[PDB]
């Protein structure tokens, strides 16, 4: 089972993580049944 | 395949369903049958397992 928990928080701090409490709600459970040992973030470029 | 052929020569569409169980979580499940909800009585409830 792949559990994805998530939380959206409105912050106004410029640089670091804000200090506070926010419990993450469960968003989606995925029936994947596969081995996962590595991950990578996906970003977006800006072209002009 | 001609329409006037015998039943042993007429075309037959065949679909074979193969059921396997693997160590991955089983997700093709049969219908979850439900019955009407009855309130205010001592009943045996089965809610989502």
């Amino acid at each position: 089972y792949f559990k994805i928990y998530s939380k959206h928080t409105p912050i106004n701090l410029v640089r670091d993580l804000p200090q506070g409490f926010s419990a993450l709600e469960p968003l989606v459970d995925l029936p994947i049944g596969i081995n996962i040992t590595r991950f990578q973030t996906l970003l977006a470029l800006h072209r002009s | 395949f001609q329409p006037t052929n015998g039943v042993g020569y007429q075309p037959y569409r065949v679909v074979v369903l193969s059921f396997e169980l693997l160590h991955a979580p089983a997700t093709v499940c049969g219908p979850k049958k439900s019955t009407n909800l009855v309130k205010n009585k001592c009943v045996n409830f089965n809610f989502n397992g």
